[PDB]
């Protein structure tokens, strides 16, 4: 099975539908469709991604379905439940990361101090 | 609170991501939103509220909602809720103590040495 | 789909009642009835059809209207204490072959002899025991609405601002605080059971509401207590870990810890720009 | 044309088969019969219908109704049965409409009560904690079995309700309760339930507390301000380490 | 035809009519119903694959669920204007601890 | 039980990196001083 | 229009409605009126001010509304939503109190270290 | 477990004042 892929920027969530790669693909979203409507700037359907600007997790949480065009919106079989927590100028890092970044610091405070010593004694 | 009187926001709180949002009463499908008079957006039917983000940050301010027939009257919304507030019980004035007679210790056996 | 004026109505003795029931199936029989702990369903007023007025079991003290096909009214002309009890309004088709009756939702009506006697309840919570959270790793919470009159009310928990319909058991029936002696108030209680780990975390709200259904505003208040009109009541309640490390001690610690270290900074700057000047000073004069 | 229910009140266990009787007689011969349930809300709803001259007992889901129309006996079958079914139960018959006899009659109504399989049994009297808004002393008796039935209190100031039964979805526990309270100084509920035949090995808790910090830690959560907080703190302590760094330095310069 | 997910006090079930076969991700634990799967409580982004079948009028056919969280227990919220500020704060930094150094070097 | 960028690791790892400091200093200086 | 006025000072919240001068004033917390000649210290009116003592978060917050006797309480035309926490010793931790602690203690600081430094050249 | 802070500030604070006296002592002690 070939999930979805879901990627979070921000407040811009974008949705990648994998299972229809040579066809035009609908989203629908808690039996309502959803994108592809030219309009609703927040809301957006290009090539086979649906991507959804200004998230809020109250009301855009829920079920996600991708179908292709012409077919019946029940025959589908894959859903995805969705439920993320948006924050503006919010960055996720994990402990590893930080401590790479002040050991990294320490050393590089190190070197240049050395540097400078050895430059300095000399003459 | 009474809709009779154009009193139209309410205020939908205690949320388990601490955000504080505002509930207009009008039917109309798009709601555009007032802070101290000057515009701050709009809404259309997918979205029913106005987030003004979490409670931490104190948000005050008068607001006003508008979907079709006019304005509503104006809801004063003041936050308190001591995010940086400081209990000054024993612990804290003990190592507020320690730690300034430590330094200047320190310190002063510094700028005894460095004297003459 | 048969709908009732209402759910819940209070009116003094000697007023003028009146209900109202509306279908939408294209019915033609149409029943009122009347229950009554211990007697069970009673006929009170029967329609064939349009402008049909006929007699049923209890038909004394009532009156009808049904001027409208889709429409069947009920009046009490002289309410009295007599006729307290929950009403319900049932249509059918012609011909018992295949026509059921279908029911609506019912009012429950409350005929007293004087206003004074419809007071609000009073909600309380409490919160669970230690002693069930370390013996079973559970919580249960308790919610109690006293001292109201009549029993009209409504009861609900609201967790973190949302309904909870799991782990609630609430009483079936209000009961009365003096059964003996008459004109008694009445109780309700509730509980709500939870998970130890979830009720201990200080960032969880429990609410308990309780909707009271009183008198309206159309109705004359000559006392100086304030008017029991329907309202809403309300107790809350915050997570509670009286022993152990939550959050608000370590964003305590955290900003003392804060305050503590700016302080600390600004002296070691204070020194190094001390120091800086000393030397600078030295440098100058030794030339 | 009458109809009567014999039994007022049945109990049953849960996951079980249930059948409430209904014994009617009637002059005409076309009628029909049909149930309906009434929950504590007070609804009426209608469950099965049946005629006279049909074979092929009708059935819902979880009903059935066995007819006998030598023995003139409709009775309702209730199959796996849930905690839903509690409600009051009455039965109903038609009749002709054409003479003079339209008026639908209806039973006296049964209720029906479900009981839950415990599975585990640990009944206890605990006390819960004041309520700084109220001076009523309340304490819960709670986790007893079934068959347990709790008694009225013959004292004018004590308040007992009936026993509740209460479904836990989250780890899919049942459980019975009860609740009593007083306004009176003496209220040591260790003697509340004294009316009642509570079982053996109750458990009474000790006024001392009991703590389990593991149990405490286990519901820790942060959020975005606590961990910029705490980077904060770090990035404090390295600029002062930095800052005492170049101190000790200058200071070892001009010693002396 | 979508495998219902519930939300509990504070964890997520996935819930179906049969048993739960699981595809790929969180392994989750059983309740000792089968008919239920317990995914954890939510902040602990709990995400997965999961397959069952149905029931009544759904004999024959699957259904397949991707559960995704994503809730910010490691998120912060980082202007770029105060990282701008934290960066020249660290090069003033050590480059006065090498104008420390140097100074000290001589003697 | 989350902790997030809260963890202890990561004020002890300053303290880890400030002890492994002291104590190879403190041995370089003890060196000295008894081969001085 | 004016807005209330909100001053807290430990666990007393004072409340003061600048609308309707010179008439008095009546007050609602919740569609209950409060501040009256009710048997209660806790809270107090007086002409223009209400006064919430050993306040509550989770009782007292909420919508609060000011009118003239003889009216209406929908025909005032501001509610208040007012959510606070109280503390007896909580001083609050804001920009200038952290600068004026900073500036305070980096004057004793460097008058002491000064004054030791004249100190130790004197005796040196 | 262990996650109460106050531990690791007092740990920090001793092993700051420690280094950089031993800093000291022995940058004299080499040169
Ligand atoms: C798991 O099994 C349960 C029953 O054990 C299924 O719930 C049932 O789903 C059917 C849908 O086929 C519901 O029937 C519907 O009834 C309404 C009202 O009469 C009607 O308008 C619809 O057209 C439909 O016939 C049925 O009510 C419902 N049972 C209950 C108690 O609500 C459920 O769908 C099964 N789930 C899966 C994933 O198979
Ligand atoms: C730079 C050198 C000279 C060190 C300065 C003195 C040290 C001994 C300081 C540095 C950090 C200080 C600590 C920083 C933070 C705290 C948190 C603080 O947390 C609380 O428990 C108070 C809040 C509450 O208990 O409600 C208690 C004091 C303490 C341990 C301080 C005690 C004294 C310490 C270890
Ligand atoms: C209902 O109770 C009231 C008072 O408890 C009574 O109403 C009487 O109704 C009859 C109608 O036959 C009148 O003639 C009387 O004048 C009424 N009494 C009063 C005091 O108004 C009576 O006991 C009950 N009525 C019925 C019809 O059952
Ligand atoms: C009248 O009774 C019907 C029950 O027959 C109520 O319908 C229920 O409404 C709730 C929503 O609150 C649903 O969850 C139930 O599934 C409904 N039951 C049925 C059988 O449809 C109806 O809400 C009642 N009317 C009022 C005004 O409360
Ligand atoms: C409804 O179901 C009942 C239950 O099976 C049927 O009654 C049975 O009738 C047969 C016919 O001879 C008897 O052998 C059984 O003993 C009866 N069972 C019971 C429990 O009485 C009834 O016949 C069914 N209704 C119709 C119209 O056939
Ligand atoms: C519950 O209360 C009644 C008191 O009369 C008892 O339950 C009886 O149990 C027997 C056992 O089969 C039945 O035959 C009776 O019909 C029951 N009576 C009633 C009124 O339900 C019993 O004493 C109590 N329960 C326990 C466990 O003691
Ligand atoms: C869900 O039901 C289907 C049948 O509807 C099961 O598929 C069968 O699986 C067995 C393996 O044991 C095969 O031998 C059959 O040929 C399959 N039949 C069909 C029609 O696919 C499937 O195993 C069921 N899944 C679960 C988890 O029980
Ligand atoms: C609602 O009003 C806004 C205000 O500009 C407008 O942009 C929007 O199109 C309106 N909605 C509809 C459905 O016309
Ligand atoms: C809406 O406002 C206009 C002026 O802004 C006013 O003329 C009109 O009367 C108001 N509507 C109502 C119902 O009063
Ligand atoms: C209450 O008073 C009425 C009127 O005197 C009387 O009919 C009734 O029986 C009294 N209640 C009880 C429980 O006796
Ligand atoms: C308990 O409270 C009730 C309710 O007001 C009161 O009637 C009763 O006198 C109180 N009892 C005591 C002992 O205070
Ligand atoms: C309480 O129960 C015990 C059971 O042994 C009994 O002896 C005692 O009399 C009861 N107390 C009262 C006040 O009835």
């Amino acid at each position: 099975q070939t999930p979805y892929k879901v990627s979070i920027s921000g407040t811009t969530v974008i949705l990648t539908c994998p299972q229809y790669p040579g066809s035009e693909i609908l989203w629908q979203h808690n039996d309502k469709n959803i994108g592809g409507d030219e309009d609703d700037k927040n809301i957006g359907s290009d090539e086979d991604h649906l991507s959804l600007k200004e998230f809020s997790e109250l009301e855009q949480s829920g079920y996600y379905v991708c179908y292709p065009r012409g077919s019946k919106p029940e025959d589908a079989n894959f859903y995805l439940y969705l439920r993320a927590r948006v924050c503006e100028n919010c960055m996720e890092m994990d402990v590893m990361s930080v401590a790479t970044i002040v050991i990294v610091d320490i050393c590089i405070t190190g070197g240049l101090l050395l540097l400078v010593y050895y430059w300095s004694k000399n003459r | 609170q009474s809709i009779k009187g154009n009193h139209l926001v309410k205020v939908y709180d205690y949320q388990e991501d601490g955000s504080v949002l505002l509930t207009c009463d009008a039917e109309a499908k798009n709601i555009t939103w007032f802070k101290d008079g000057k515009m701050i957006g709009f809404l259309t039917e997918d979205k029913k509220k106005w987030n003004l983000g979490s409670n931490a940050k104190d948000p005050r301010g008068m607001y006003q909602c508008k979907g079709s027939q006019n304005k509503s009257k104006p809801l004063q919304v003041y936050y308190r809720m001591c995010q940086n507030c400081i209990e000054l019980n024993a612990a804290t004035i003990s190592g507020f103590l320690f730690a300034e007679i430590v330094s200047i210790f320190v310190l002063a056996v510094g700028v005894y040495f460095i004297a003459g | 789909k048969v709908t009732q004026s209402s759910r819940y109505l209070v009116k003094r003795t000697g007023e003028k009642v009146f209900l109202e029931c509306v279908q939408d199936m294209d019915h033609e029989n149409m029943f009122w009835y009347r229950q009554d702990p211990g007697l069970g369903l009673r006929l009170i007023y029967f329609s064939y059809d349009v402008k049909m007025k006929e007699k049923g079991d209890i038909p004394e003290g009532y009156s009808v209207s049904r001027e409208k096909k889709e429409r069947f009214s009920l009046i009490l002309e002289s309410a009295s204490t007599n006729q307290t009890s929950m009403y319900l309004c049932a249509s059918s088709f012609t011909g018992p072959y295949n026509s059921p009756l279908h029911f609506g939702n019912g009012t429950r009506l409350t005929v007293t002899e004087d206003l004074n006697k419809v007071f609000p309840p009073e909600v309380a919570v409490f919160e669970p025991s230690e002693a069930e959270i370390s013996h079973t790793q559970k919580a249960t919470l308790v919610c109690l609405a006293t001292g109201f009159f009549p029993d009209h009310v409504e009861l609900s928990w609201w967790v973190n601002g949302k309904e909870v319909h799991s782990g609630v058991s609430t009483d079936p029936q209000p009961l009365k605080e003096q059964p003996a002696l008459n004109d008694s108030r009445y109780c309700l209680s509730s509980r709500l059971r939870v998970s130890a780990t979830f009720w201990q975390n200080p960032r969880n709200h429990f609410r308990c509401q309780v909707q009271f259904y009183g008198l309206s505003e159309n109705d004359e208040w000559t006392q100086d207590r304030a008017k029991p009109v329907t309202q809403i009541v309300s107790a809350e309640a915050w997570g509670r870990a009286d022993c152990g490390f939550t959050s608000v001690s370590y964003q305590q610690g955290v900003l003392s810890a804060t305050i503590l270290y700016e302080i600390l900074l600004g002296k070691a700057t204070l020194y190094a720009v001390l120091v800086s000047a000393l030397v600078l000073m030295a440098m100058v004069k030794r030339k | 044309q009458k109809i009567t229910q014999t039994q007022p009140g049945m109990f049953v266990q849960e996951k079980e088969a249930v059948t409430l009787d209904c014994t009617y007689d009637t002059s005409d011969p076309s009628y029909g019969l049909f149930w309906y349930k009434q929950p504590s809300s007070g609804e009426m709803i209608f469950l099965i219908y049946q005629g006279s001259y049909d074979q092929q007992n009708a059935t819902e889901g979880r009903y059935s109704l066995n007819f006998q129309k030598a023995r003139k006996s409709a009775n309702l079958v209730i199959s796996a049965s849930q905690l839903g079914d509690s409600a009051m139960y009455f039965c109903a018959m038609r009749g002709g409409g054409s003479g003079g006899s339209y008026i639908p009659t209806f039973g006296r109504g049964t209720s029906l009560i479900v009981h839950p399989n415990i599975q585990n049994p640990d009944p206890a009297v605990y006390q819960l904690r004041d309520s700084k808004s109220s001076d009523k002393s309340v304490c819960l008796f709670t986790d007893f079995d079934s068959q347990t039935n709790v008694s009225q209190s013959k004292d004018s100031d004590v308040y007992i309700t009936d026993k509740t039964v209460l479904d836990m979805r989250s780890m899919d526990f049942k459980s019975n309760s009860a609740v009593a309270w007083s306004n009176k100084s003496d209220f040591a509920c260790a003697n509340a339930f004294n009316n009642s035949i509570i079982p053996e090995d109750t458990f009474f808790p000790s006024p001392e507390s009991s703590c389990d910090v593991k149990l405490v830690e286990k519901s820790f959560e942060t959020d975005t301000n606590l961990n910029f907080q705490n980077l904060s703190v770090i990035g404090f302590r390295i600029l002062l380490l930095k800052v005492a760094g170049f101190n000790l330095l200058m200071t070892l310069r001009l010693w002396s | 035809f979508k495998i219902p997910i519930e939300e509990l006090e504070d964890r997520v079930f996935v819930n179906c009519n049969t048993s739960i076969t699981w595809v790929e991700g969180t392994v989750g634990t059983l309740l000792s119903d089968i008919t239920r799967l317990d995914l954890g409580k939510r902040i602990l982004d709990p995400r997965g694959i999961y397959r069952c079948n149905g029931t009544d009028i759904y004999k024959d056919k699957e259904s397949t669920v991707q559960v995704h969280y994503r809730m910010c227990q490691s998120c912060v919220e980082l202007d770029p204007a105060t990282v701008a500020g934290i960066i020249v704060t660290d090069v003033i930094a050590t480059l006065l601890l090498a104008l420390g150094v140097f100074c000290f070097a001589g003697h | 039980q989350s902790f997030g960028l809260l963890d202890p690791k990561l004020c002890y790892l300053l303290d880890g990196i400030l002890f492994i400091y002291g104590v190879i200093l403190t041995a370089l200086f003890l060196r000295v001083k008894f081969s001085r």
